[PDB]
Parts: C-alpha cells; sequence; structure tokens
RNA sequence: UAGUGGCCUACCAUGGUUUCAACGGGUAACGGGGAAUAAGGGUUCGAUUCCGGAGAGGGAGCCUGAGAAACGGCUACCACAUCCAAGGAAGGCAGCAGGCGCGCAAAUUACCCAAUCCUAAUUCAGGGAGGUAGUGACAAUAAAUAACGAUACAGGGCCCAUUCGGGUCUUGUAAUUGGAAUGAGUACAAUGUAAAUACCUUAACGAGGAACAAUUGGAGGGCAAGUCUGGUGCCAGCAGCCGCGGUAAUUCCAGCUCCAAUAGCGUAUAUUAAAGUUGUUGCAGUUAAAAAGCUCGUAGUUGAACUUUGGGCCCGGUUGGCCGGUCGGAU
C-alpha cells in the first residue's frame, strides 16, 4: 500500500558486519575417500550416544 | 539426418530424499564396498528393478508358456552366469527375492579384495584405476565390471605394470636414480 | 445407481459430461482459454527483461514490519509495467534506474510470495550480471 | 622389441579384385606399435610378393596394450594393385604422388567466373584492349 | 512431390537387407528393373554386405565394370540392379553360381549352386493373355514376356525358363499336393505342401500350407510360388528347407554347436 | 481432362447436411511413426533424424519437359530492397556458413568427396546431399581428486584381574615421519585420418597436502543436519508454506562445525505422478460446494420371463502317471 518508504537503510547489516576472515584449515578429501571418512565417523568408531547419535554436538 | 543414436539413464533417484533409515543403510553399503557416490547404489537398485519387473511379468503367465520358458531361463542363466543367483536357486521365484548386496559382491573392486591382491576395497579401487589388475589377458580399469564366474580364476596382476612383472614403476625409477648418482662420483 | 450412466452404449454422455466438468479445474481452464498468452505480464515465458523505472519501498503485510525493496519495471517485449522484488541484503544499491533487468517468477504460479503485497516477480540479473554474483562479490557491476 | 609376431585371420581369396584380403592380428607384447611400413614387408614374406602389392589399414590398438587388430590385403601383382587401390592409400606407400589441386573454394570460385564467360573468351579480351579508350 | 524419388534413406530401406544404421545415411536405391523395389536385393548389397568381396561402393563398381558378374546369364554394370527371387548371379572368376532364395527368417541366402542348375530359373506366371496379331503370351514374376506358351498354362502356375534361349522348357500346374515357396508376409521363406485353396470372389484367395513337421499355416495366393511336386523340388533348396523352428528349438540346436 | 466426376456449360428436377452437434468461431493446430510420466486405468507432449503433406516475401499466370502450376525457371501485379554516368539494369538464404533484427531463448563466413549414396554421355567429373573438425555442462555412459606401512595416541575385544594394567585382538585421532602407485598435463614416435585433430598404444618427462587445493545448496518444522560463538535490535533481511527478527535470534549478516547430493548443484516457467482434488475402473451432493419449485416430454441411455434340455455311445488327443528304473529323458 505505502510504496514511498525510505530506501536509505538498504544494505545496513551487511555493511555493519565485522569482516572476519576464513581460517586456512587443512583440506578434507574428495570422492570415495570422503565417503570412507563419513562411514568411520558414523558407524565404525561409534559416537557418544546420549540415547541417540548427534552429529554436530555442542560443547 | 543420421539415424538417432539411442541412450538410456542407468539409475533412479529415491522418491523421498531425506529418509534417515535409508541414508544410514546406503552409507553402510558405500562403506562395506567402497563406493564413490549414492549414484553407484542407485545404479544397482535400478538394474534389480528391471530384473524384478521382468520376472513379475513372466510369473503372471502360465507355466509351460513359450515366452515364460524362453525368457525365464534366459534371465536365470544370465544371472547364474554372473554369479549373482546361486546354482541351487533357478526357479524364477528366487530371482525376485534377491537383494542389492548380491550384485555388489560380484563387482571387480570387491572381487579383487576377496581374492587377496589388495587388503582393502579402498585399495582395490586404486589398483583397478591404476591399471594393475587385469582379467585373464587384458587390463580392466573399471571397478563396476561384473565378473562372470568363468573369469574369477583368471583375475591376476597384469603382464604390464609392477607387481606382476615389467619395469618397477615411475617413482622407483626416480628414487633409484637419486641414490645412484649420490653414491657415485 | 451412482448418478452417472453405466450403460454399455453410454460413452458419449460420459465423455461429454467429463469435458464439461473439466472447466471446473484451475489448470485446465487456464491452459485452454490461453490466459498465459492473453493476460499475464511475461506472456507464458519463464523470464523477461525490462527497464527499471523506479525504486519502491513497499511496506510489508502484517504481522511483519519491514520495507521490502522493489523496482517498477517496464518489460521490453510488451510494454507491461510490473513490480519486481530485489532479493538479498542491500541489492537495491546495485540496480539504479534505466538499467536492464532480467526478471523471473517468484515460485507460486503467479501468486505473491510471503508478506510482500502485489509483487509476483524478482530480479535475477542487472545489466547482464547476476545479483547473486554481485552480492557474493564475484563479478563487478559494469559501467552501464 | 620382443617377439613381434603377426597373424592373418578370416582370409578370403578374391579373384574379382585379384587379391587375398584378411584381418591382421598383431600380438606385439612389450612394444608400442608396429608401423604400416613394417607389417607390409613381414606379410610380403609369408604371401611371397613385393611390398607395393601389399596394403594395410585401420589398425586399432587393444586397450591395455598387446594386440593391434587391423585389415590387410595383398594383390597378385603391382600393376593390379595400382589400378584397384584408392589413390590416398598409394600415396601413403609412396607409389602415386599428390596432384596439387587448389582449395575447393578456389576451384568453385573459378568455375563461377567461367559460367559468366560464354565461348572461349578471346574476342572478349580483345574488347578489353579498347575498353580503356573506345 | 513433383516427380519420382531418386534417393532412399537408410532407415526407410528394406529390413531384410540387414544394413547397419550408423555407417551411412542413405542406402542403395534399387534401379527400376525386373523385381519390385522392396522385394529386390541390389548387387551392391549382394557383393559388399552379403559375400564380403567389395568393401566400398567404389569397389562394387570396379567389379561390375570388369564385366565379370552376370544376372540370368547377362552382364550388368548397375550397382543398384534389382536382382530378386529365383535369379541366378554368375561370377566368371571363382566359378561360383548362386541363386537368390529366401532363408526362413525371410532374407536372401548365399545359396551356392552347381553350373548345371544355373542354366534355368523358375517363373510364377502372373498374367496370360492374347497379344497383338492374336499371339498369346505369359508374364513371369520377373516380368519376362514369353510368347507362344502351352495352352495348359493358367495363372499362378510356375514355368521353368532356359535363360540362354529364354523359353518354356517345362511347367508345373497349381493344384493341391504341390510344394511351395512362400514369397511374402510373416511366413516368408517357409516351404510346404498345398492343402486347399479358399476362393473369395472379388477378394483375396488363401492357400492352406502344411509342411514336413505338420505345421499348417495360411497365406494369400499372391505370396505363394509353386516349386515342384511333393518331395521333388525343381531347384536346390537352402540349408533348413523352409521348416521354421521355435526360438526354443533353435536355441537347442545352438547347444549342439556350443560343444566345440 | 490422362482419365472418372457439377470439373465446367445448357436444359430439367428440388434436392443435400444437421442435437449420433451440421454450419459457424477459436487453435500460442502441419498429420502420423512416436516422446514424457507410468500399479492398473489414464494425463500431457510430438516445430524437430523416418514416412506423408504444403511452401519458397505475398498472390496469380505459364514456358520447357515423362514428370513442375518449379521459384538457386520465366511473366505480371503487390510489398521490400540493390546499382546507375538517371537513359536504364538487376533482384528473392523457410540450402551451407554468416550478418542484422527480434527476443528468456540457440555454433564456424573452417577442411574434404576418403565413407554414405545420388546425378550425368558416366569406373575417371560433380555433389555445403553427406562426411570431418571447430563452437557446444541440451541430454546420456563410464569415472580422478588418493592408497598402504610403522612408531603414534584415545581407547575399546577377550585372555594376566595384583589396585601394578602385558598393549594383549585391533580400531579411531596427531599441523609425526616412511618408501611405493598414478593419469590430469606436456611430449619422441608410431597408430588413427582424404589430410589432420582426438581417442587407443607408448619412449622421455610429470602428487607431498601451502599443493594437481570440488562444488552447489542447507542446518526450527515439513526435511538429513547445531537453544555453538560474534553482529543487528520488527530495522536490515529471511521465509515455496508454517513462520522468524522489537537486546541471551536454534530462522537475518557472518565465523566455526555439521548435513545432503556431487562434476555437478540451485533457481524460474511449463508438464506428469502425488490427484479417488475430474473419479470408466473410481469422488461428492441432509448439515462441509452441490438434488432442478413441481410435473409433462422428444432425442439419448436403459428395459421382466419364455424356444434342444438331458441321457446313452464311440473315437482319436494333452498333462500328471504307474515302474522315470542312471535323481535327466523314454514307452
Ligand atoms: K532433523
Ligand atoms: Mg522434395
Ligand atoms: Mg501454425
Ligand atoms: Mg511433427
Ligand atoms: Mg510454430
Ligand atoms: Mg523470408
Ligand atoms: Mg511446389
Ligand atoms: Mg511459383
Ligand atoms: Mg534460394
Ligand atoms: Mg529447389
Ligand atoms: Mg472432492
Amino acid at each position: 500500500a505505502k510504496v514511498h518508504g525510505s530506501l536509505a537503510r538498504a544494505g545496513k547489516v551487511k555493511s555493519q558486519t565485522p569482516k572476519v576472515e576464513k581460517t586456512e584449515k587443512p583440506k578434507k578429501p574428495k570422492g570415495r575417500a570422503y565417503k570412507r571418512l563419513l562411514y568411520t565417523r558414523r558407524f565404525v568408531n561409534v559416537t557418544l550416544v546420549n540415547g541417540k547419535r548427534r552429529m554436530n554436538p555442542g560443547p | 539426418p543420421r539415424a538417432p543414436r539411442t541412450y538410456s539413464k542407468t539409475y533412479s533417484t529415491p522418491k523421498r530424499p531425506y529418509e534417515s533409515s535409508r541414508l544410514d543403510a546406503e552409507l553402510k553399503l558405500a562403506g562395506e564396498f567402497g563406493l564413490k557416490n549414492k549414484k553407484e547404489i542407485y545404479r544397482i537398485s535400478f538394474q534389480l528393478s528391471k530384473i524384478r519387473r521382468a520376472a513379475r511379468d513372466l510369473l503372471t503367465r502360465d507355466e509351460k508358456d513359450p515366452k515364460r520358458l524362453f525368457e525365464g531361463n534366459a534371465l536365470i542363466r544370465r544371472l547364474v552366469r554372473v554369479g549373482v543367483l546361486s546354482e541351487d536357486k533357478k526357479k524364477l521365484d528366487y530371482v525376485l527375492a534377491l537383494k542389492v548386496e548380491d550384485f555388489l559382491e560380484r563387482r571387480l573392486q570387491t572381487q579383487v579384495y576377496k581374492l587377496g591382491l589388495a587388503k582393502s576395497v579402498h585399495h582395490a579401487r586404486v589398483l583397478i584405476t591404476q591399471r594393475h589388475i587385469a582379467v585373464g589377458k587384458q587390463i580392466v580399469n573399471i571397478p563396476s565390471f561384473m565378473v562372470r564366474l568363468d573369469s574369477e580364476k583368471h583375475i591376476d596382476f597384469a603382464p604390464t605394470s609392477p607387481f606382476g612383472g615389467a619395469r618397477p614403476g615411475r617413482v622407483a625409477r626416480r628414487n633409484a636414480a637419486r641414490k645412484a648418482e649420490a653414491s657415485g662420483e | 445407481g451412482k448418478g452417472k450412466p453405466r450403460g454399455l452404449n453410454s460413452a458419449r454422455k460420459l465423455r461429454v459430461h467429463r469435458r464439461n466438468n473439466r472447466w471446473a479445474e484451475n489448470n485446465y481452464k487456464k491452459r485452454l482459454l490461453g490466459t498465459a498468452f492473453k493476460s499475464s505480464p511475461f506472456g507464458g515465458s519463464s523470464h523477461a527483461k525490462g527497464i527499471v523505472l523506479e525504486k519502491l519501498g513497499i511496506e510489508s503485510k502484517q504481522p511483519n514490519s519491514a520495507i521490502r525493496k522493489c523496482v517498477r519495471v517496464q518489460l521490453i517485449k510488451n510494454g507491461k509495467k510490473v513490480t519486481a522484488f530485489v532479493p538479498n541484503d542491500g541489492c537495491l544499491n546495485f540496480v539504479d534506474e534505466n538499467d536492464e533487468v532480467l526478471l523471473a517468477g517468484f515460485g507460486r504460479k503467479g501468486k505473491a510470495k510471503g508478506d510482500i503485497p502485489g509483487v509476483r516477480f524478482k530480479v535475477v540479473k542487472v545489466s547482464g550480471v547476476s545479483l547473486l554474483a554481485l552480492w557474493k562479490e564475484k563479478k563487478e557491476k559494469p559501467r552501464s | 622389441s620382443d617377439a613381434v609376431t603377426i597373424r592373418t585371420r578370416k582370409v578370403i581369396s578374391n579373384p574379382l579384385l585379384a587379391r587375398k584380403q584378411f584381418v591382421v592380428d598383431v600380438l606385439h607384447p612389450n612394444r608400442a606399435n608396429v608401423s604400416k611400413d613394417e607389417l607390409r614387408e613381414k606379410l610380403a614374406e609369408v604371401y611371397k610378393a613385393e611390398k607395393d602389392a601389399v596394403s594395410v589399414f585401420g589398425f586399432r590398438t587393444q586397450f591395455g596394450g598387446g594386440k593391434s587388430v587391423g585389415f590387410g590385403l595383398v594383390y597378385n601383382s603391382v600393376a593390379e594393385a595400382k589400378k584397384f587401390e584408392p589413390t590416398y592409400r598409394l600415396v601413403r606407400y609412396g607409389l602415386a604422388e599428390k596432384v596439387e589441386k587448389a582449395s575447393r573454394q578456389q576451384r568453385k570460385q573459378k568455375k563461377n567466373r567461367d559460367k559468366k564467360i560464354f565461348g572461349t573468351g578471346k574476342r572478349l579480351a580483345k574488347k578489353v584492349a579498347r575498353r580503356n579508350a573506345d | 512431390a513433383r516427380g519420382p524419388k531418386k534417393h532412399l534413406k537408410r532407415l526407410a530401406a528394406p529390413h531384410h537387407w540387414l544394413l547397419d544404421k550408423l555407417s551411412g545415411c542413405y542406402a542403395p536405391r534399387p534401379s527400376a528393373g525386373p523385381h519390385k523395389l522392396r522385394e529386390s536385393l541390389p548387387l551392391i548389397v549382394f557383393l559388399r554386405n552379403r559375400l564380403k568381396y567389395a568393401l566400398n561402393g567404389r569397389e562394387v563398381k570396379a567389379i561390375l565394370m570388369q564385366r565379370h558378374v552376370k544376372v540370368d546369364g547377362k552382364v550388368r554394370t548397375d550397382t543398384t540392379y534389382p536382382a530378386g527371387f529365383m535369379d541366378v548371379i554368375t561370377l566368371d572368376a571363382t566359378n561360383e553360381n548362386f541363386r537368390l532364395v529366401y532363408d526362413v527368417k525371410g532374407r536372401f541366402a548365399v545359396h551356392r549352386i552347381t553350373d548345371e542348375e544355373a542354366s534355368y530359373k523358375l517363373g510364377k506366371v502372373k498374367k496370360v493373355q492374347l497379344g497383338k496379331k492374336g499371339v498369346p503370351y505369359v508374364v513371369t514374376h520377373d516380368g519376362r514376356t514369353i510368347r507362344y506358351p502351352d495352352p495348359n498354362i493358367k495363372v499362378n502356375d510356375t514355368v521353368k525358363i532356359d535363360l540362354a534361349s529364354g523359353k518354356i522348357t517345362d511347367f508345373i500346374k497349381f493344384d493341391a499336393g504341390k510344394l511351395v515357396y512362400v514369397t511374402g508376409g510373416r511366413n516368408l521363406g517357409r516351404i510346404g505342401t498345398i492343402v486347399h485353396k479358399e476362393r473369395h470372389d472379388g477378394g483375396f484367395d488363401l492357400v492352406h500350407i502344411k509342411d514336413s513337421l505338420d505345421n499348417t499355416f495360411v497365406t494369400r495366393l499372391n505370396n505363394v510360388f509353386v516349386i515342384g511336386e511333393q518331395g521333388k523340388p525343381y531347384i536346390s533348396l537352402p540349408k533348413g528347407k523352409g521348416i521354421k523352428l521355435s526360438i526354443a528349438e533353435e536355441r537347442d540346436r545352438r547347444r549342439a554347436q556350443q560343444g566345440l
């Protein structure tokens, strides 16, 4: 209805972010290797179930 | 204005994409057999589906029917040949009750591992793509290759390549050269 | 009986009855009248280029509160004036006036999305570059 | 260079074109490729001919090395091979030689200019002398 | 489309020539000649595809212009000459004589014959009527006009032909008990004895045909071709002899050959 | 007229089609083989590789010829456009390539008759038919991006069970160290080809993780994966839908971590299934949408029962037999 709203704040919060940079961490494998990595984590070693498996558990 | 060259999709994606029970059971198979993708599992589900469809369409027809007798035996022998279907089961009924792992167990990758040779499915994929293992005479660098039961004895390392015979590789021929020139003047 | 003719020689009635009742379906009626061509800004095409005339700050619908950033566009093919949403944070900065935009649909078969009143389209590209690419900062917005 | 070997399969006697035609299987372990000018002479030995009568073509190597199947044929005489073989095959052996054509565009272009010119074009070229000044 | 078509696309070819789909785009269009287009086999197909003598359509012309090959005792220089059923292809070099005859799948066989047999061919008589100056003639299936025939000869009878002369040596009446070659349909290439003929005025006559293993079948009279008496073929038949085995029975006869 | 026929002319009759939908209008309609989706039944698509038709800016006319109402033939008119010394002349890419325009929307003004076949007076000539390469993430197939040691370092299997834990059988994690394996690439030379190019083959050369470095989308629910950290404070923004955001944001912008599919993944529009939400199979109609105010009635659809039934014979068939006897087939 009101089409004449202020356009001034456009791009506020993207401009207001502190530009933290990505950590140069070691690269994970690709292809069949990564599917092996997933299988070891998910099934073989057995993650610490608190009733059920998590994935991405908190501290 | 050539003839059309035909082609076909070899797989089928599942209907509901985030079923947890499936996703677990799929990664079980990608682990056990050392498969790259879910697409490799989907490939075998699709081949099983065409087989099961074929058998269902014959079991509707009466026993002692030409098309049943002919194609039924042809389907059975074709499975028996690749060693998916065992020698005891040759009814047609038994080809219906036939799981996905019963195809996976006969591909090269696993059949290399199961005959010694590697020590792991993950090693076997390497050996195959690295052109080491060879079926009877010639090299096969396709892990998908379904071994045909009259070829399983004849699997060995190639006449070309190390392990089997021949020159001792690329890295060895550099690593032999560096130690040799260091020792000599 | 079940209120429909069952007779062996009743195929005519069954076929004709079903034809008449298919006009009650939404998709069928649109497909046969040819609404997509006749009305419909894009003329039954997935996308359309247009020229930005304006920048609009459309107040959102309730119970949300926001000024959603939009552009009044005139399409090259028809001359049909249309409002399009400019998605992602601070992407209205990239557009400017008299800049050629490629519009797309919003996802809802010509219905308005979310809380944005009267907006059935979105910007995809400005002056031949992707709004995604400009906002991830891969390409640069050209001189004109 | 071990073994080398050569073997002709599916040998048809062909009186019509006056040749023996056959599939040239080539069990070559621990090599890369026998050349065409190499198969010919080895086959000229077995079939008792000169190299100019022998022909060989279409040698696809096997995957993973070893064999290299192809197709070979041996005519009765040289004169018989010269008439029946295609020119392109003879050039590879070095019996015929490449006649130097122009490009197709030029031959075509030339033909279209000549379509304009009726007759031999002697009296036309005479009027060109008095075209600059009538 | 304005006038007659000079090409034929590879897919629109007769299936029974067994042309490969990829290598090409056109196929050899039979010239006008004795046999119908779809019922013929061009020489280029016979030489290149079936006997494997030529490798290209250039080599087929190289062979034809030497003046070796001759169809019914006369030399031909046309790559797409429409040779057909009962024709005798004679090569001078090799001294191989063949007769084109259908195997059971419904395709022309490589059927080598002796030089004696190559003297003649059979000819199904198509029409028999009175020509100019009252001279009667017959018309064979390969379109040969033959004048002054035996008045016993009626339509659908076969007629033995001398080739060199091109005269009626002998003929076979169409009746019950005669051996037959079926020259079209689902049962193209089968051989068998006539049982009875169904009439149907202003329509299509049908011919019930038993064979040696007691399998009846019906064809149209247009597809039938008399080739002798019961167990007395005038020509030599190919391997099989127009039997038609099941796909099962065929697969069992492979397992005999599989032993080696 | 090649020939049948209102095909046309003369004369005569008054017929011909239609609610079993004529006639008219629309079609973002060339038809078919087919394609997509597919429990069964269906629904949607088919400009497009084969077959048939029509057209060559729009109309009409016509010469030649067996064959054309031909357009890489002519003639005229209409529209558009080219050169001119202004008197005149020459035009037709819905062939190949290419350009402009149009637009969401699509390639080189390349090489060749070697293959496929076609034409001619014709083994030779010609062929942008056609083939070969270039461009090409349309779609489809296969399928790298690591593998294996040994100390290592958390343990978990069972056996010393002394409370020392023997590293017992091995499984993970360390920016810890080992020798191997390799085509991606570059490149002898062959092979390949009309000539190449590329595969295929192959000398020589070519992985140490900082490199030869996988992405695209998500992480409240639907839906697989975090009430972890920093920012903003109903703003910016997200959100197919439900909903988030007004100072601890599980949802926004980011970092970390994790999920999913992966050389692909997302978005838009259309379409199929899901849809028994088009219902023949197979829906619903008291009150959710919907039984005509009532009856008559033509087409349509539908329409009770009844007419040689039973009995006695006889002859060949096809499977299991019963002794399949050698675990397979025989009478
Ligand atoms: K979840
Ligand atoms: Mg045409
Ligand atoms: Mg149209
Ligand atoms: Mg079409
Ligand atoms: Mg159109
Ligand atoms: Mg035009
Ligand atoms: Mg025309
Ligand atoms: Mg015209
Ligand atoms: Mg033109
Ligand atoms: Mg033309
Ligand atoms: Mg309902």
